[PDB]
């Protein structure tokens, strides 16, 4: 029998209240054997292939499409060619928030300096005892937690300078 | 969304067609059994490109030879695109027109001489003039090539089951028996 | 990187990863339907 | 490499590094004129000295392939290889 | 984007912990238009229609479908034409079990007597008034948490001997 709408914005609350031990992940510091196109993803991964670390994420929230003129005094974000609203736990099921929006930033090399081409969100993250940086090598974390989402891009590559920003937008049934 | 082609083919001596609806073996009994399914380490290691080379010996020169491969996009369509049609009498339209273009990898190395070569032919095919079109080539001394193309839109190819074939014809100068380092094999494309 | 001043102790660490087939479907089963049931015969560890 | 850098080929004996001495045994230039070319190790490129060198028995010498440039790319054997003219085939260890 | 299967295992180990809190509930007591063909049920509703009552979950637990040889000496169950066996929070992942087993039976008279048609189970459901029982009418709830999950039947009646047991397997994302 069917999960309902207002199940997938509990679940959605959920993952928002999971948010402290939230990570990006970055990884696959090699080619494809085609940089044009990366491969499409496997679910049933647990982390991602030639891991380069863990960033603290930035910013989880909630989101939903944005509907004007109702919303145009809320916080509008740009991605993935449309617009969107951040919605707040506590007005989730008033607003049918299922969607979250995942984003961290790494500034410069706070992660070792290359390319990546597998971006991903972890949550229940744990470092090694006493570590309190939000930057992470795989050697420096003790628990991985779960790897919840990834995706598969092309390279990017990092220098001091650039602020490599990733993110996501994702609903727990992205299907029904 | 990406678009490749990962995990049939048929080492032969033989001349052969299919029909516009041909089933995937129909190629082994047709051709008197005068060839052999390729080991089953084909569809397990060359369907990425690593290192475990499937490398595979050939007979040719009063015969011409073979490797035949299957495309059944119905394997494929079904399991990555379940919300697009696959059954509609013309669905082969969404098959080309969701495809787009396509294109080919395929990495492979002779091992004769630094300074001999043999001749490769990629052919597909169309179901128009009913041919395995000539459609590139590519020579090979010792060292490695990407010996695939860019080749255009597909519609032509379309077999009614949702699915190809296409093949590689071998010819080898003088030499009679060769081997081959074939590694992998894949076929480009993009949905968002 | 050495500093290039005073001594420097370079050496080695063997790498410890525990293998399943699970992340390893290379290797799972391919004598059959690959994680045809066999292929969880075995683990390793690896250390390069 | 070009007709203006070269090799230089000395021979010399060999050091309690295992590695060669530094003594000017025997010594030759060898510009990209000098040096004969083949994709499966045949062009046979002859090193001759000005007078010959006395190779004794019972001794390893060594080849010092003095140059400056990269570009000079010999034809080597390693443990186990496939062989240049016919990779088919693989060698020993040391080759020799 | 898109979730992965382990997301779902987790979600359910998730629902599973929630357990203590989840009630069969039953209601439409009066026709559909069509008795031997209801409506479709809609995900966006809160609340059963015609409320009979709600009944503690007998049973709750982390399942998947059984598969041979490996399940023949195990603790199968036999629900809807289909073999089932129990799973573990700590083993989810080593099983695949991202199916949960909801239960429970009003037996004869413990909820008012009569037809019913629709079957639904809740989550974070609180009584009035101190009340201890797991057999609750809708003037002995007092807030009815979140209905998670359920469906639409035909009829069927109750008598004093008749034990009506209602269950369901469901999983946090069914089709994806």
């Amino acid at each position: 029998a069917i999960a309902t709408y207002n199940s997938h914005v509990e679940l959605a609350k959920y993952l928002v209240s999971k948010a402290d031990s939230v990570y990006l992940t970055i990884g696959k510091s090699t080619p494809w054997s085609n940089e044009t196109n990366p491969p499409q993803p496997d679910e049933n991964a647990t982390v991602l292939q030639e891991v380069i670390g863990y960033k603290k994420a930035t910013k989880v929230t909630l989101v939903r499409p944005s509907k004007s003129p109702e919303d145009d005094n809320k916080n509008l974000i740009s991605y993935g060619n449309k617009s969107w609203v951040e919605v707040t736990p506590e007005n989730a099921k008033a607003e049918g928030a299922k969607w979250v929006y995942l984003e961290s930033s790494i500034v410069g090399d706070e992660l070792p300096l290359g390319t990546y081409r597998q971006v991903g969100f972890v949550m229940d993250l744990v470092a090694k005892s006493g570590i309190s940086k939000f930057n992470l090598v795989p050697s420096e974390v003790e628990s991985t937690g779960t790897l919840l989402f990834f995706d598969n891009k092309q390279f990017q590559n990092r220098s001091e300078q650039t602020t490599a920003k990733e993110r996501f937008i994702v609903e727990v049934d992205p299907n029904s | 969304f990406y678009g490749h082609i990962n995990m049939y083919g048929y080492v032969t001596s033989y001349v052969y067609n299919p029909g516009m609806t041909s089933s995937v073996n129909q190629i082994s009994a047709s051709t008197e059994g005068r060839g052999q399914e390729v080991p089953t380490d084909y569809y397990m290691y060359t369907s990425t490109k690593n290192n475990n080379t499937v490398e595979l010996s050939m007979q040719t020169t009063s015969g011409v030879s073979y490797l035949y491969n299957n495309f059944n996009f119905r394997d494929y369509m079904s399991k990555y695109r379940p919300q697009v049609d696959l059954q509609s009498d013309e669905a082969r339209r969404i098959v080309s027109d969701y495809i787009k273009e396509l294109s080919i990898d395929y990495y492979l190395s002779a091992v004769i001489p630094p300074d001999e070569s043999i001749e490769i032919k990629l052919q597909v095919y169309d179901f128009s003039i009913n041919r395995w079109l000539t459609v590139s080539i590519n020579n090979l001394s010792f060292y490695e090539k990407n010996i695939g193309s860019n080749i255009g839109y597909i519609k032509d190819y379309l077999n009614s089951e949702l699915n190809m074939f296409t093949r590689l014809e071998i010819n080898a100068g003088k030499r009679d028996s060769v081997d081959i380092k074939v590694n992998y094999l894949d076929l480009m494309f993009y949905y968002y | 990187k050495i500093t290039g001043v005073g001594k420097e102790t370079i050496g080695i660490k063997l790498t410890e990863r525990i293998v399943t087939p699970d992340e390893d479907a290379s290797l799972l089963d391919q004598t059959s339907g690959v994680p045809s049931y066999f292929s969880k015969g075995a683990d390793r560890l690896e250390e390069k | 490499g070009d007709k203006q850098s070269n090799v230089v080929i000395q021979i010399r004996g060999m050091g309690d590094q295992g590695y060669p001495n530094k003594t000017i045994y025997a010594e030759t230039v060898m510009n990209a004129d000098d040096i004969k070319v083949s994709n499966n190790a045949s062009a046979e490129t002859r090193v001759y000295f000005d007078d010959p060198m006395m190779a004794e028995g019972g001794k390893e010498y060594a080849i010092v392939i003095i140059t400056e440039n990269s570009d000079y790319t010999m034809w080597v054997g390693t443990r186990t290889k496939p062989k240049i003219d016919k990779p088919n085939e693989v060698i020993s260890g040391n080759p020799y």
